[PDB]
């Protein structure tokens, strides 16, 4: 019935089964060191015995595909959202279907810790998809400029390709592209409205706040952000230093609530981008 | 050819239109620039009569066109018709495009595509395979070299 | 002012967990680095805090979390290999409760001292705090 | 070229340097000694193989260049040569070059004579256990002097020293491990430098060396445990000095390895460094990392009773038993019937998974670290615990191998391939090998002077195959295989397939 709620509490109590899950690998590494100074590691009934007790909690391994159900819960955690996933297609399955269903997180786990290394080798290494998901795919190897090419016509000449279009182009860095793309559907604005900014022309910028200030109600995490760093340099270029302040506190304001995240979590290079456009703010 | 093109309404009269202009092409001299505006119109002249008949070809046509482009260096229509062709899937709508990624300093990458594709070729599949012999040849001196 | 690098004071006020505390603190830290770079010229954990000041305050006090966002901004963006210090692991110790009673007394004297401590000192709570005189 | 470059030192750097492209088109030798040298310092081997050698002509010529030594040194600070005096002082025992018997000392005058004694103790190889040898061995006692105008309490330790490792050769009486803290420890190390500047005489010294002095293992050993300080480890065992050619070369090359600030350290393919300095031709020890593991027990142990437990004790047995296709079913059987159970070792040793990335983008790196320059090796082959999967920490580090001894050809694992990656070393072909050959950039002295040299020793067409890996590199595949295609051939290279099968019986491959 509850989604966010049930699912803290699920994690409270996965917190609690991780606890105990490396409690055992905090401990028998103790273990076996104290026995190994001993004069017997695994040369013990009671060595064997405490095994055995390991064997028994371990139990609750409980079926690793039970296991690949608890991985599938997919941890915002990357790194066993990794682990257990990486043992349910490890040496368990090796099976057409299932290896199949399963290379879709594995690109996604690679997507959770960030460097898509596995991308090319692993997914394209396994080849993937047929020869239209092999060209798109190699965009990002040496190989990237005919294929953006093609993946600009075909988003010219089927949305949902569209926003993959302008989300490779915007990975080129070719905001001097973008601000010329289709400046004349909602998720293409992230993209788009960067290089409105970045390009730095008081007459389209102005054109693309008007384009994003008519939506709806916005209500959305992702735009707010770019919107004030814009709304910011209309003042800029006309001389006011009181607002500017006041827009880019706003921008403060925002980027502390939302987009500012958990603690650590494995993220170093990829925090660059969130706290980069920070310093340059500043 | 043009003007014969929409003078001839049936699939006889453009059908046999389709070998004259044919021949027709010919006689162009072996230099690109010409080759490329007369298919360029052609091309243009299908999507504005969406029927079966160049329906069935138009890929192919481009493809006819970045033959001679590669042949003198752009690769522009290459890529940029190639997605087309694959609507109509060609047999060489991929060994080719292997090719144009091979033209280049790539080498190696195309060619574990192309041994799969030689793999696929034993696998012919495929018609009596002279024409179709000639792209496994064409993998061939890949490797002849590498 | 002749105390040099003194990040580990910002380390242990930024560790305090006090609305009050961190936000003298921390406007401290601003008003610190503006003049102190300006001039010219342990980095790293100013941020590694600040980072979870603005977590636990991404669901309280919007303010807080603000100036904490502000600060970093001021601050900078750190590259990767170079100066990053996050953790590797923490402490499940095993510390046989089971046999070698002397690791049981470490089991125990670890129970307590890891977390019972601030528990037994920041929590606000009287009950607990009777239940933890009478088990200490 | 070079005149009014050192103002674009400049005291030579026009007069021959007018044919500065005489070789494009000794005077010039040393020409190109001295521009070189000084190619920086105005804000190659070329020299270091010219120690032992138109000749009246070129001689007379050399008088500059046999002359221009100590002028270097004063005018220089005066620190380069220092890496390759060391070098040489492991084995301590042209006027230009012919200075060089009490360099050991000069170093010593002017500066550090902590280093100083740090390179002492390379030589104490020969002061503990030639017209150069008794050479130093009577200048010690000058040598002394001259840092004067303790010294003996850093110098006499050579003969209880030499005794020791003598009775070894002969638990704690014959040895009675001594001396508290003195000048250095069996430390050896970098000695760090500008390119602070304290660590060129970097300061590691003993404590208390622990009273154990034993191990006793298979081949030769006697070690010790941490009686001295934050951390050490040693064992002084019977071992050939010779093989420290790849010691010093892998310490040295972390310097380009770890050269620029983000296009040499990101993926920054890691393995190992220590420096050493042995007492004999034939025993030693010094430092190292932590976390040692058994790579042939492990294997033993992967799985155990009658399983891919190990089953090439009879390595030098089963030699013999090397064939084509027998050996080839036996061998491709081996690699399953000693298949890698180890996989445990990281995400295990590891869990949480914050602790499997927190040491595994780093195992990312030393894995991709195994093929620096790898397939011109061209040693010898893993017999038992040749490499280390050591844990806690990620890393490898062979054990002792030459050069091109085959003897049944042994050459012209599959446990490594499967566990790694994710499911397999799939990435260890090319992910962040593509860096581990993307080398390419400054080296154009780096693998001449100091590895070409050091190949040379143990056992321009080197520049024109470097130049072509560095625009190789650079391109899209240059001509050759050069890129992606260069990381393929090299792991194929080094993996011959069913060679793996094909194998010599006596490894009974993976």
């Amino acid at each position: 019935g509850m989604n966010n709620l049930q699912v803290d509490s699920l994690r409270m109590c996965y917190e609690s089964i991780f606890r105990v899950f490396e409690y055992c690998k905090k401990w028998a590494t103790e273990f076996k060191q104290n026995y190994s100074k001993l004069h017997g590691t695994f040369i013990i009934k009671d060595t064997k015995t405490t095994n055995m007790l390991l064997r028994i909690d371990e139990f609750l391994r409980t079926t690793p595909s039970d296991l690949l159900a608890q991985r599938s819960l997919e941890t915002d955690s990357f790194e066993r959202s990794a682990l257990y996933l990486e043992q349910c297609y490890r040496q368990n399955p090796h099976d057409k279907n299932q290896n199949g269903q399963l290379l879709k997180n594995l690109q996604i786990t690679y997507e959770e810790i960030g460097d898509i290394d596995s991308l090319d080798g692993v997914l394209r290494t396994f080849a993937t998809g047929n020869l239209v998901s092999k060209i798109e795919e190699l965009q990002y190897s040496e190989n990237w400029k005919l294929a953006q090419d093609c993946f600009n016509v075909l988003g010219k000449f089927d949305p949902k390709t569209t926003t993959r279009m302008l989300k490779s182009m915007y990975d080129h860095q070719l905001y001097s592209q973008i601000i010329s793309n289709s400046s004349f559907v909602k998720e293409w604005y992230s993209i788009g409205l960067e290089a409105a900014n970045l390009e730095g022309n008081v007459q389209t910028l102005k054109n693309w706040v008007e384009q994003i200030e008519s939506l709806r109600n916005i209500d959305d995490r992702e735009v707010l952000l770019q919107y004030n760093i814009a709304k910011a340099l209309i003042a800029i270029s006309n001389e006011d230093p009181l607002r500017t302040q006041k827009y880019i506190h706003n921008s403060f304001r925002l980027i502390g609530t939302n987009f500012i995240t958990s603690s650590k979590e494995t993220t170093l290079l990829k925090k660059q981008n969130l706290l980069m456009k920070l310093h340059s703010l500043y | 050819d043009l003007s014969f093109l929409s003078s001839a309404k049936d699939k006889f009269e453009y059908k046999s239109n389709t070998t004259i202009l044919d021949y027709r092409m010919e006689r162009i001299g072996a230099d690109f620039v010409p080759n490329h505006y007369i298919l360029s119109m052609r091309k243009s002249f299908d999507q504005l009569k969406m029927n079966e008949q160049a329906d069935a070809d138009l890929g192919k046509t481009f493809f006819t066109l970045a033959q001679l482009a590669r042949n003198n260096a752009r690769l522009d229509i290459a890529s940029e018709s190639l997605m087309h062709c694959l609507e109509r899937r060609l047999p060489q709508a991929e060994l080719e495009f292997a090719e144009i990624l091979w033209k280049q300093g790539e080498n190696d990458r195309a060619l574990k595509i192309v041994q799969e594709i030689h793999e696929k070729y034993q696998e012919n599949s495929s018609v009596n395979a002279r024409d179709r012999a000639a792209v496994l040849l064409k993998f061939t001196e890949w490797l002849d070299l590498s | 002012r002749s105390t040099t690098d003194l990040i580990p004071i910002f380390a242990n006020n930024l560790k305090s967990s006090n609305k009050y505390v961190i936000n003298q603190n921390l406007d401290d830290i601003e008003v610190y680095l503006r003049r102190k770079q300006t001039e010219r010229s342990d980095i790293t954990l100013v941020l590694g805090a600040l980072l979870d000041t603005s977590h636990k305050f991404r669901n309280l006090d919007k303010d807080l979390c603000e100036k904490c966002a502000k600060c970093i901004s001021m601050i900078g963006v750190l590259d990767v290999t170079k100066h990053e210090f996050k953790r590797t692991t923490y402490s499940e110790n095993e510390v046989y409760d089971l046999n070698d009673s002397v690791q049981t007394i470490k089991f125990l004297i670890w129970v307590i001292n890891d977390i019972l401590v601030p528990a037994f000192w920041q929590s606000e709570n009287p009950s607990k705090q009777l239940f933890v005189a009478l088990v200490i | 070229q070079y005149q009014d470059i050192f103002q674009i030192k400049p005291y030579y750097s026009i007069g021959l340097y007018y044919s500065r492209l005489l070789e494009r088109k000794g005077r010039f030798e040393y020409r190109a000694i001295s521009y070189f040298l000084l190619a920086f310092e105005k804000n190659l081997p070329k020299v270091i193989t010219f120690w032992l050698d138109n000749r009246k002509e070129m001689l007379s010529k050399a008088t500059e260049d046999i002359c221009s030594h100590v002028e270097e040194a004063l005018q220089h600070p005066t620190y380069i040569w220092y890496f390759v005096l060391t070098q040489l002082l492991s084995r301590l025992l042209a006027q230009i070059i012919m200075h060089i018997l009490l360099s050991l000392a000069v170093e010593y005058p002017s500066h550090i004579l902590w280093y100083i004694t740090a390179l002492v103790n390379s030589n104490s190889s020969k002061r503990v256990l030639i017209l150069e040898k008794y050479r130093q061995h009577s200048q010690n006692p000058h040598d002394l002097v001259s840092s004067a105008l303790l010294t003996r309490v850093c110098l006499q330790d050579v003969k209880s020293i030499t005794s020791r490792s003598g009775k070894s050769l002969e638990n704690v009486a014959p040895s009675a491990m001594v001396v508290p803290v003195r000048k250095n420890l069996d430390i050896i190390s970098p000695l760090e430098s500008n390119s602070p500047f304290r660590p060129v005489v970097s300061i590691i010294r003993f404590g208390s060396s622990y009273k154990v002095f034993s191990s006793l293992k298979k081949p030769k050993q006697l070690n010790i445990i941490g009686s001295d300080g934050n951390i050490y480890g040693i064992m002084c065992k019977k071992e050939d000095v010779r093989q420290d050619n790849q010691y010093m070369q892998f310490a040295t090359t972390m310097d380009f390895l770890l050269s620029k600030d983000i296009a040499s350290r990101k993926r920054s393919l890691g393995i190992n460094i220590y420096s050493v300095l042995s007492l004999r031709e034939d025993c030693g020890i010094l430092e190292m990392v932590p976390n040692v593991v058994t790579l042939r027990s492990i294997l033993s142990t992967k799985y155990e009773s009658l399983k891919i437990k190990y089953s090439l004790k009879s390595l030098h047995d089963r030699w013999q038993h090397t064939a084509v296709d027998g050996k080839l079913e036996f061998y491709m059987e081996q690699v399953d019937k000693f298949p890698p159970i180890l996989y445990q070792w990281f995400l295990e040793n590891f869990p949480d998974p914050i602790n499997w990335f927190n040491a595994r983008n780093t195992y990312a790196r030393s894995y991709a670290v195994m093929a620096m320059v790898g397939h011109i090796l061209g040693l010898g082959d893993r017999h038992c615990e040749n490499i280390l999967l050591d844990i806690q920490t990620g890393k490898v580090l062979h054990v002792d191998f030459d050069c091109l001894f085959e003897k049944g050809k042994r050459l012209p694992t599959p446990n490594l391939l499967d566990a790694l990656g994710i499911i397999g070393t799939e990435g260890t072909f090319k992910k962040s090998s593509e860096v581990t050959l993307a080398l390419m950039r400054k080296n154009e002295v780096a693998l001449m002077n100091v590895i070409e040299t050091i190949m040379y020793d143990r056992n321009q067409k080197a520049l024109k195959v470097l130049r072509n890996k560095i625009r190789g590199i650079d391109p899209q595949d240059g001509l050759v295989l050069s890129v992606a295609g260069q990381t393929e051939t090299l792991i194929q290279e080094a993996t011959s397939e069913d060679n793996l099968s094909k194998m010599y019986i006596g490894w009974l491959p993976f």
